[PDB]
């Protein structure tokens, strides 16, 4: 409209926000092993490497729960899916170039909903 | 436990 839309900073204004990013980031194919939590062991030596798995589940469960009450949480736990997935899971290994292809949409998500602030 | 994920994680086949 005419408002901010670049600072979101309202736990609420933020917490859907997030909610409907996370739903879209998630619903961008590329955010399909974020989705859901790993085994941690089905997983080939991916809790091994992932000192830090991070799930979109998670995410918008914890986002769901209010816990998204500041744009870069709601990052640092999206930002992080893509950290792992990036961590362990190879650029080639469709897992990671998802976290990138995702993370992509996902920037142009936050960034419009004037989350992101790197 | 009964979880339904897609990360294939176990090599298989991912590109």
């Amino acid at each position: 409209g005419s408002h901010m839309s670049k600072e979101p900073r309202d736990p609420d204004q933020l917490y859907s926000t997030l909610k409907s990013i996370l739903q879209q980031v998630k619903s961008h194919q590329s955010a399909w092993p974020f989705m859901e939590p790993v085994k941690r062991t089905e997983a080939p030596g991916y809790y091994e490497v992932i000192r830090f798995p991070m799930d979109l589940k998670t995410m918008s469960e914890r986002l769901k729960n209010r816990y998204y009450v500041s744009k870069k949480l709601f990052m640092a736990d999206l930002q992080r899916v893509f950290t792992n997935c990036k961590e362990y899971n190879p650029p080639e290994s469709e897992y990671y170039k998802c976290a990138n292809i995702l993370e992509k949409f996902f920037f142009s998500k936050i960034k419009e909903a004037g989350l992101i602030d790197k | 436990a009964r979880t339904k994920q897609t990360a294939r994680k176990s090599t298989g086949g991912k590109a």
